């Protein structure tokens, strides 16, 4: 009221680890139990799935010839996978960036390009845009 | 060789004053220039620096405006009085007012008709409050030299209670914190203290004894 | 004050001619042209 | 000019109300842009300044009465506080500043 | 009027990290279109 | 300046004012060192800049080419306004429709009573000439003060004459000074309540006010300040006021304009306008300490003096108007001011006016209403009532009535000498 | 449609969202029945600070039209993940997410500068774990200052209220 600073409580645990860490912890606690669900992509995924195939599409991307310094690209329209991305990027350290794709040209698309200079562009062929 | 361009440039100055070819307005290129209007005689004149620093007025915060209007023909045996006081009033303390205060425009004008009441016109820094229109009142037992300094201190006091009649002054302290500078037309000749901007800006600065 | 430089000096003087003509000083001398209306209201 | 502070005395000449004058801390002019003639007399002023004034008009403005005038008269303490010393309460009010009682 | 207190704010990084910023935001505004920039350079060194 | 009140339909014309040198204006300095009386009006119009060039812009059919005609005393300036003027009545006369022209009784009677006026008509010329040669005096500058009178000068040789005529200079700042423009507005709406019962609706239409914003030079508009008007816009005001006003009036043009020409001549009378009196201060509530609240007898005396004289140029002016081939040989020869205004009310309204004029004097005359004391008196106004319905109820169902009474009451209105 | 339809099967117990999008949920909600939404118990609308302030009668809105126990209104700029203070529908009070100090400071500091007076606009500093200070740029990654006392620049400027809230401005321009 008298002074121009806010705080709030700290007695809120701080997780200060990796993400792939927690991902590990909360697949050996819950195994089968559901994660995420999406009709219109019929996955239906547990902690298993997310740790698995997270570590699985870093893997992927490590042959796919990324690594730890450089970029990736994504213009994925939500989907389950830009975030497994994020975790397999969480995993090799690599920097993703998720670009929205409601207003998307060749211009900007080139900035972009000129901007992050990606090793992989994650993308469609055909997306929905309004 | 010093000493004799100087008077050279002297014997020109004066020549240029008698031819009128002399510009009194170089030093002041970079300044906006004010209203040429017929009662704003008081801002294109050149202020000694000193007389500024000899009458310092400040009115309420609040205040964002004072115009003071007056007759340019009197028609009333009294009206002439008023007329002097208002126009020796736009011609004393407009100016410094403005100076000090420097978020507090000042305008005088010459209304040319046959009318005997001058008057003032006080704004505050909200939009929403109507301003206070003060009438000049001389009192036929007091000559110039007084009722000058009474209307300023009708002013003030107008200005005070203007300003603490004002509705939540958080508005009106942010838009007071950034309401432009208004001082800016005026032209001063800094006498004496013209070396550097520090003493320029000399009558800010106030010493402030036993804390 | 004894000036060593001239612009001292001309400091000097106009503190000067700040106090002993004090009558150049006063608004009524620095308002000379307007001891009446301005100037353009006036008759040829 | 000036390195250290100081407080004066000085007499109103036209009224004669004594007020008190300080001078505060200006820099000196900057030393890697390098003037002998600026640094050397500024020096000699300094020392100038630090001795009551002596070579100095004083200008300044009085309270009293208000206006900027160079008549004042710059006292050393001790004529100050014979001054001050055998005044009456209530001239103290008019010739002095605020309290001083 | 004008004294600071003892604990008095720096200017120094102050200074330092907004002209500095002022640098990378130049940066910023210069880079832009370079890659075709570049794209061309290596064509008129080839041609000429 | 010799018709107030009468407008008409009209549209804007744009007229570039001089030719000036940014650097050296003779135009402005001349100018504003004559046109000082109402410096607000200069003030308002807009500035229209060109390369080493100034123009101001002018609306003819506005009152501000009065205000020209009047105030200035350059005479070339006001001789190309003149004669650009009846160039464009003159080119609108083809654009324009034909006159009405409404009856053949009303133009014999104003020829046959317009031969006596010129003895007195040279008398008023010798009378603009003898003011001409003391034009120039430290008051007024004018270039050559021994040039020959032109049709061009009539109106400023009118002011000089009619500020001669007053007592006290100047009446008509001093009296605008007092009279505040919504103290009249509702005070003859006060009239009205008293003349007419339950009639003249309520308040003018937007299109009439939008007319009247366009029928006055309006003042200073800064802050704490009421509108002012010069008496002659009194008038102005006071007679258009009345032909607008009444709701039940059919559509006959004599009969709603009497009681403009009554509400006019009520403007002009001393003891109404002192009776209406009011300071600024009052009305505005800035100041309540005043000595007097009404206007100083004299300059109501003086101001009564302004609008009465010159008869013979106000009637033959406004008869150059009653038809185009009389306004088509008489605007260069004959003693006329060329106005925009008059010029959409040509043939049957200018005419009918001209006889209205005429009747309203008959009353004024005979009755010696001017020196009446209370105006107000209830009698007075039923008599008025009575009057001015009487009158217009006359010349529909009879007309050779009406011309009789025109005719006799004009050779006692304006005396042959 | 096909939204509500689906989110009626899915047995979802509360979601989240922004005002734009619930528009359309609002638009369509209607045309189906009430206990339908019998799931539903709280949802979450998040909030750009240069919104400002999402009407609490639209909550009300929201909370009537759908059968909602409680809606929960989030508040932060962009570089703090959309969360430094939270509001609920029946607390109108912008309480602080834990961990995270706002502070508005002069500009004559870096880590000493000072707090403002508490209407005054001077610059946004943010310290919380969930807060970052870098930002990709054309340059390539870069960096705002994290100082000594903990504190991370945003480069906004903004100004506090008497009661925990946060406006943000664009920089002051004189
Ligand atoms: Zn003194």
């Amino acid at each position: 009221k008298d002074y121009s600073v806010a705080s709030g409580s700290v007695d809120t645990p701080v997780l200060d680890q990796l993400v792939g860490y927690y991902v590990n912890i909360q697949s050996r606690k819950m195994y089968y139990k559901d994660f995420l669900r999406i009709e219109h992509q019929a996955v239906r995924w547990a902690f298993a799935d997310i740790r698995k195939n997270s570590e699985a599409l870093a893997h992927g991307l490590l042959q796919t010839g990324l690594r730890p310094g450089q970029r990736v690209l994504a213009i994925q329209p939500c989907n389950c996978e830009t975030f497994v991305l994020q975790l397999a990027c969480a995993k090799i350290g690599a920097l993703l960036a998720v670009v929205p794709h409601h207003n998307i040209s060749a211009d900007k698309l080139r900035f972009y390009l000129n901007e992050f200079q990606p090793h992989h562009l994650i993308a469609r062929e055909w997306i929905v845009v309004p | 060789s010093e000493r004799e361009a100087a008077q050279y440039k002297f014997i020109r100055r004066w020549e240029l004053q008698m031819r009128d070819e002399w510009d009194q307005l170089e030093p002041f290129k970079g300044l906006p220039k004010p209203k040429r209007q017929f009662g704003n005689e008081a801002a294109e004149v050149i202020w000694p620096y000193a007389l500024l620093l000899e009458r310092v007025v400040k009115v309420h915060p609040f205040t964002k405006s004072i115009y003071v209007y007056y007759a340019q023909r009197q028609s009333t045996a009294r009206g002439k009085l008023a007329a002097e006081i208002a126009r020796s009033f736009a011609r004393e303390f407009l100016i410094p007012i403005t100076f000090h205060n420097s978020q507090v425009y000042t305008e005088a004008e010459m209304l040319l008709e046959y009318s005997e009441t001058p008057w003032v016109v006080l704004h505050s820094l909200d939009n929403g409050q109507k301003p206070r229109i003060l009438p000049v009142a001389p009192v036929e037992g007091t000559p110039a030299h007084t009722a000058v300094e009474q209307l300023l201190a009708e002013v003030v006091q107008g200005c005070e209670a203007l300003g603490a009649s004002v509705a939540d002054p958080v508005t009106a302290t942010r838009v007071l914190n950034e309401r432009p500078l208004q001082n800016q037309y005026v032209r001063v000749d800094y006498q004496w203290f013209g070396d550097t901007p520090d003493e320029r800006a000399s009558h800010l600065v106030r010493w402030e004894f036993e804390p | 004050e004894i000036p060593k430089t001239p612009r001292e000096y001309e400091k000097l003087l106009e503190r000067q001619r700040y106090d002993e003509e004090r009558w150049k000083y006063t608004i009524e001398y620095l308002f000379r042209k307007y001891e009446d209306g301005p100037p353009e209201l006036l008759d040829r | 000019s000036s390195r250290f502070f100081q407080k004066y005395f000085i007499r109103c000449g036209n009224c004669q109300t004594i007020q008190r004058y300080a001078k505060g801390y200006k820099p000196i002019p900057n030393p890697i842009l390098f003037d002998s003639d600026a640094h050397c007399r500024s020096y000699h002023r300094e020392r100038r300044d630090c001795t009551g004034l002596t070579g100095t008009l004083v200008t300044c403005r009085c309270d009293k009465c208000a206006r900027v005038h160079s008549h004042w008269t710059v006292m050393d303490f001790q004529e100050f506080l014979d001054a001050k010393l055998v005044m009456t309460p209530e001239e103290r009010t008019a010739l002095l500043w605020p309290g001083a009682g | 009027n004008y004294d600071e207190p003892f604990f008095f704010a720096d200017f120094e990084e102050s200074k330092a990290i907004r002209d500095y910023r002022s640098r990378w935001i130049n940066v910023n505004r210069s880079l832009v279109g370079m890659t075709k920039r570049m794209k061309e350079a290596e064509e008129e060194a080839r041609y000429m | 300046a010799i018709r107030y009140c009468g407008e008409l339909t009209l549209n804007a014309q744009l007229v570039l004012f001089l030719l000036y040198h940014c650097a050296q204006t003779q135009r402005g300095p001349l100018k504003e060192g004559e046109m000082p009386i109402c410096p607000g009006l200069c003030g308002e119009l807009a500035a229209v800049p060109f390369r080493v060039f100034l123009g101001t812009l002018p609306t003819l059919a506005v009152e501000e080419r009065f205000l020209r005609q009047l105030q200035p005393v350059f005479a070339w300036y006001s001789s190309r306004k003149r004669v650009k003027e009846q160039a464009n009545e003159f080119i609108e006369i083809d654009l324009a429709s034909c006159d009405a022209e409404l009856l053949l009784r009303y133009s014999h009677i104003y020829y046959v009573r317009r031969q006596l006026f010129d003895e007195l008509i040279e008398r008023q010329m010798t009378l603009l000439d003898s003011g001409k040669a003391p034009k120039m005096a430290e008051p007024s500058l004018l270039q050559c003060l021994a040039g020959c009178n032109m049709t061009i000068a009539d109106r400023l040789q009118l002011e000089i004459r009619q500020l001669g005529a007053a007592k006290r200079a100047a009446s008509v700042p001093g009296r605008r000074e007092l009279d505040p423009v919504a103290r009249l507005e509702v005070y003859d709406y006060a009239c009205m309540m008293r003349l007419v019962e339950e009639d003249a609706g309520a308040v003018g239409d937007a299109e009439m006010k939008a007319r009247a914003y366009l029928p006055r030079e309006v003042i200073e508009s800064k802050l704490g300040h009421l509108t002012q008007l010069l008496l002659g816009s009194d008038a102005r005001a006071a007679l258009d006021k009345k032909d607008v006003k009444l709701l039940n009036r059919m559509i006959p043009p004599d009969y709603t304009r009497v009681g403009c020409v009554e509400k006019l001549r009520p403007f002009d009378v001393t003891a109404y306008f002192r009776f209406y009196g009011e300071r600024i201060n009052n009305v505005k509530v800035e100041n309540y300490f005043k000595r007097a609240l009404w206007g100083h007898v004299y300059r109501r005396f003086a101001t009564t003096p302004s609008f009465l004289s010159g008869v013979s140029t106000y009637w033959a002016r406004h008869s150059g108007l009653d038809a185009s081939f009389t306004t088509t040989t008489m605007p260069q020869e004959v003693a006329v001011a060329v106005c925009d205004q008059q010029i959409q009310f040509p043939a049957i309204k200018f005419r009918a006016q001209y006889v209205y004029t005429s009747p309203e004097t008959a009353r004024q005359l005979w009755r010696t209403d001017a020196a009446v004391p209370l105006m107000r008196l209830f009698p007075l106004m039923g008599s008025r009532t009575a009057e001015d319905l009487a009158a217009g109820v006359l010349t529909d169902a009879f007309w050779m009535h009406l011309g009789l009474s025109e005719e006799e009451n004009l050779l006692q209105d304006s005396l042959l000498l | 449609i096909n939204g509500i339809e689906k989110l009626c099967v899915e047995e979802v117990v509360g979601m989240l969202g922004k005002k734009s999008d619930f528009d359309l949920l609002l638009r369509h909600a209607g045309n189906f029945d009430a206990d339908q939404y019998e799931h539903l118990k709280w949802v979450v609308l998040f909030e750009d600070a240069s919104e400002p302030t999402v009407g609490d009668e639209y909550l009300q809105k929201l909370a009537k039209e759908l059968g909602l126990e409680d809606v929960f209104v989030f508040r932060g700029p962009l570089e703090s993940a959309y969360m430094v203070m939270w509001r609920s529908l029946k607390r109108a009070r912008w309480e602080m997410v834990p961990h995270v100090e706002a502070k508005v400071v002069g500009d004559r500091g870096t880590a000493d500068a000072r707090i403002l007076a508490a209407n005054t606009r001077g610059n946004l500093k943010l310290k919380g774990p969930h807060i970052s200070a870098g930002y990709y740029n054309n340059a390539g990654l870069l960096t705002e200052l994290v100082d000594e006392r903990g504190f991370c620049s945003t480069s906004r400027e903004a100004v506090m209220d008497e009661r925990g809230q946060l406006t943000l401005h664009g920089t002051q321009l004189y």
